[PDB]
């Protein structure tokens, strides 16, 4: 399984 | 910004024990995901954090089902269920939900063991240092328990200060004891006026203080 | 999976420093890269992200317009600069995504000239047994600025290892130690050598530590 992010990715 | 508010700032645990670290935030982690961004990750001296957990609950791959994570809005636990030797280190929350990015301050999370007597060895210079000019004498003491220890430098039996520096080795992550190693520097030519060099050491693993010590020329 | 980060630097105040970050086990394109500093003996001090699908930036105030971050997604390898540097610029800097952490880049901001280590052998003798097993180290002596990394054995050599934290000597310079546990049995049979590396002064040394008659 992927890893959990941190925190969110931004927009593009 | 948001402040993460970390406590107890340091944990002094047996093998076994549980234990329970806090952090707060100054505000809600919620983000407009519905996800609560609250990471926690440990650092060992001299090496880089590694994660354990994210999204507040979360065990990252590899992680020991002893850790858990909970909390939810500004109250966040990291919880061991039994401490094992290899726990120790900082342990710090960082919140990913608000801009910048903030880190707690840090929980230290210590071992406390059986007193453990040091290993105590010499080394008397190298003959490519004294061909440099200067003599560097080394007294080591290997994996004790307590940290603190006292080194007493001897030259043909006078007490020696100002000549000498040590440093300690982190905790140990198997044993959970301690190192040091001292120097005691002087010129070729103040070397070679005294025979006897001794390191005298005392420790509460020890019944009585232990000396190793060499001749010069001899050894 | 894994971050892989470039060695410490020497620089001086004023200029600037460039490190990098090798990605490998993770999609490089799927989180955030970040940056975090280090103060040794201190906390974790957030500097800023780039996300490399987009190569979107966000900065920590403090940082904007000394940092620059940048991520080569053919190379899947992530960039910091840093410009105008000062003192309070030495620290460790860390990069970090998804579940992973890079091993820190050591950034020193001097002045003075790099300086290279002398080694010395601590050599084993009947002063250097306990219980039976034999104590054997190096003494890495006289370098500027931190770090050294010490090997033995070309890193056959791991179990048993204690290499001390640095002293800073009365004249600027850095020492520290580097000791190993063995058996005494073996002294006549086994081969024991300390390798040295400074990256700042490109200083590489091997030494063959050899028991004493004593």
């Amino acid at each position: 399984p992927p890893p959990n992010p941190n925190d969110p990715a931004p927009p593009n | 910004d948001v402040v993460m508010t970390q406590t107890p700032l340091t944990l002094s645990v047996t093998i076994g024990q549980p234990a329970s670290i806090s952090c707060k935030s100054s505000q809600s982690l919620l983000y407009s995901d519905g996800k609560t961004y609250l990471n926690w990750l440990l650092q060992r001296p001299g090496q880089s954090p590694k994660r354990l957990i994210s999204l507040v609950s979360e065990l990252d791959s590899g992680v020991p089902d002893r850790f858990t994570g909970s909390g939810s809005g500004t109250d966040f636990t990291l919880k061991i269920s039994r401490v094992e030797a290899e726990d120790l280190g900082v342990y710090y929350c960082w919140q990913g939900t608000h801009f910048p990015r903030t880190f707690g301050g840090g929980t230290k999370l210590e071992i406390k063991r059986t007193v453990a007597a040091p290993s105590v060895f010499i080394f008397p210079p190298s003959d490519e240092q004294l061909k440099s000019g200067t003599a560097s004498v080394v007294c080591l003491l290997n994996n004790f328990y307590p940290r603190e220890a006292k080194v007493q430098w001897k030259v043909d039996n006078a007490l020696q200060s100002g000549n000498s520096q040590e440093s300690v080795t982190e905790q140990d992550s198997k044993d959970s004891t301690y190192s040091l190693s001292s120097t005691l520097t002087l010129s070729k030519a103040d070397y070679e006026k005294h025979k006897v060099y001794a390191c005298e050491v005392t420790h509460q693993g020890l019944s009585s203080p232990v000396t190793k010590s060499f001749n010069r020329g001899e050894c | 999976a894994y971050l892989q980060q470039s060695g410490a630097e020497l620089v001086r105040s004023g200029a600037s420093v460039k490190m990098s970050c090798k990605a490998s086990g993770y999609t490089f394109t799927s989180y955030n890269m970040h940056w975090v500093k280090q103060t040794p003996g201190q906390g974790l001090e957030w500097i800023g992200y780039i996300y490399p699908g987009n190569g979107v930036t966000n900065f920590n105030q403090k940082f904007k317009g000394k940092a620059t971050l940048t991520a080569d997604t053919s190379s899947s390898t992530a960039y910091m600069q840093i410009s105008s540097l000062t003192s309070e610029d030495s620290a460790v800097y860390f990069c970090a995504s998804a579940a992973y952490w890079g091993q820190g880049t050591l950034v020193t901001v001097s002045s003075a000239s790099t300086k290279g280590p002398s080694v010395f052998p601590l050599a084993p003798s009947s002063k250097s047994t306990s219980g039976g097993t034999a104590a054997l180290g190096c003494l890495v002596k006289d370098y500027f600025p931190e770090p050294v990394t010490v090997s033995w054995n070309s890193g056959a050599l791991t179990s048993g290892v204690h290499t001390f934290p640095a002293v800073l000597q009365s004249s600027g310079l850095y020492s520290l130690s580097s000791v190993v546990t063995v058996p005494s049995s073996s002294l006549g049979t086994q081969t024991y050598i300390c390798n040295v590396n400074h990256k700042p002064s490109n200083t590489k040394v091997d030494k063959k530590v050899e028991p004493k008659s004593c």
